């Protein structure tokens, strides 16, 4: 068998990857790059094997010939006797989140407000909301819609990065990795929690996992769910218990991609590494938990129960689904 | 809506 070379995005991921590599007896080793697109290039060069990707990045990777291998499966809403690895994935709910106290704001008055996005090119943070906004405004000028934003990966001098904050030192402002304070689901939801933004584009799970004590993180530890509302596309505002009726889209779960030539082996190695380090794995929490990182969603989302086998050996289009593929293609026409 | 970005 060969070792599998994981690609870690930024130094926090790299630190986790190195602990995993040590715990796996070097069955997994680590390459690191600054951004997800760079990891994708290491994988296309064959200098890394795999990483787990949001569906907007799966589209980038898939256009370049990389293939989905296993998908993130979180706890199911409904009962299933099937093992996690075989239980079908469900898709997460992209939402637009505001503060309850910001009473006047709805979907229809977002123009000129401040927004917080997980990063450019990610599903709930970018492709879904900006694709909807471009379509509804009839204008590709999405860089001018919000007065200011944090949208990691955008030009650091532009309004789309104005609200980003960088790392502890204020370096790396707007870089699309966990060094940036407002990066990712938890960093965009923190951008809203701290009222840096008026709106955060994240998924439903984000709000629940970072409120009412579910996170002990200093910035989250004291947030109340009731202080937040979801923006629905019909212009109404709802409590965050209503995401199933007040979302912008259902997103394909994050998934591992690799070169086609390495997919079989990546899939076999990961199935084994999660038997050891996954949720109730033989060596988690004793030795190392592959799906934990103190809320920071490093390498995998912290809410991942297991990586699950895909039905029908799907291509990346099949995996993402035809509508979402078309939605991205249409939005990408703007650039 | 075509080629690899890299
Ligand atoms: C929104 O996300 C939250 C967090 O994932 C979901 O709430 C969880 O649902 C699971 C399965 O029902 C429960 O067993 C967990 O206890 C819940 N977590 C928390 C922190 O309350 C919720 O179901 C999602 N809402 C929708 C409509 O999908
Ligand atoms: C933005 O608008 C485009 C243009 O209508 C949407 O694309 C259409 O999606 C439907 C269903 O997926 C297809 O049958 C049409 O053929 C598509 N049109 C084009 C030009 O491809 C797209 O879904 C919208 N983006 C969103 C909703 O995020
Ligand atoms: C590493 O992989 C080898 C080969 O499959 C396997 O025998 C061993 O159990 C694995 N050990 C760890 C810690 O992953
Ligand atoms: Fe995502
Ligand atoms: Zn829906
Ligand atoms: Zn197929």
């Amino acid at each position: 068998y060969t070792r599998v070379v994981w690609c870690a995005v930024g130094p926090e991921e790299q630190k986790k990857c190195q602990q995993w590599s040590q715990q796996s007896g070097q069955n997994v080793t680590c390459a690191t790059a600054s951004t997800t697109d760079d990891c994708i290039v290491l994988v296309l060069k064959g200098e890394a094997d795999a990483l787990n990707l949001d569906g907007g990045y799966i589209y980038t990777a898939g256009k370049c010939g990389l293939v989905p291998v296993l998908a993130e499966n979180r706890k199911s809403s409904k009962h299933s006797s099937l093992d996690c690895v075989l239980r079908p994935t469900e898709g997460y709910l992209a939402v637009a989140v505001v503060k309850k106290a910001n009473e006047g704001l709805t979907w229809n008055s977002l123009k000129d407000k401040k927004s917080c996005h997980t990063a450019v090119d990610r599903t709930a943070g970018w492709n879904i909301p900006m694709g909807l906004i471009v379509n509804q405004t009839g204008s590709c000028a999405f860089d001018e819609f919000f007065s200011q934003s944090c949208a990691p990966g955008a030009d650091p001098k532009s309004r789309l990065c104005a609200l980003c904050a960088g790392d502890d030192q204020g370096l790396d402002k707007c870089v699309p990795n966990s060094k940036e304070k407002y990066y990712g689901y938890t960093g965009a939801f923190r951008c809203l929690a701290e009222d840096v933004g008026d709106v955060a584009f994240v998924k439903n799970d984000t709000v629940w996992e970072n409120t009412n004590g579910e996170s002990t993180a200093d910035w989250a530890k004291n947030l109340k769910r009731e202080d937040f509302r979801l923006l629905c596309l019909d212009g109404t505002r709802k409590p965050v218990t209503e995401a199933q009726s007040c979302h912008l889209a259902v997103a394909p779960n994050h998934a591992v991609v690799s070169r086609s030539d390495r997919a079989a082996h990546v899939e076999q190695v990961l199935l084994h590494q999660q038997a050891l380090f996954g949720k109730n794995g033989k060596n988690c929490p004793d030795k190392f938990c592959l799906f934990k990182s103190e809320t920071k969603n490093l390498l995998f989302n912290d809410n991942t129960e297991c990586l699950a086998k895909l039905g029908g050996r799907p291509t990346y289009e099949e995996y993402l689904g035809t509508e979402y593929v078309t939605a991205i293609a249409n939005l990408k026409k703007c650039s | 809506l075509e080629a690899c970005a890299f």
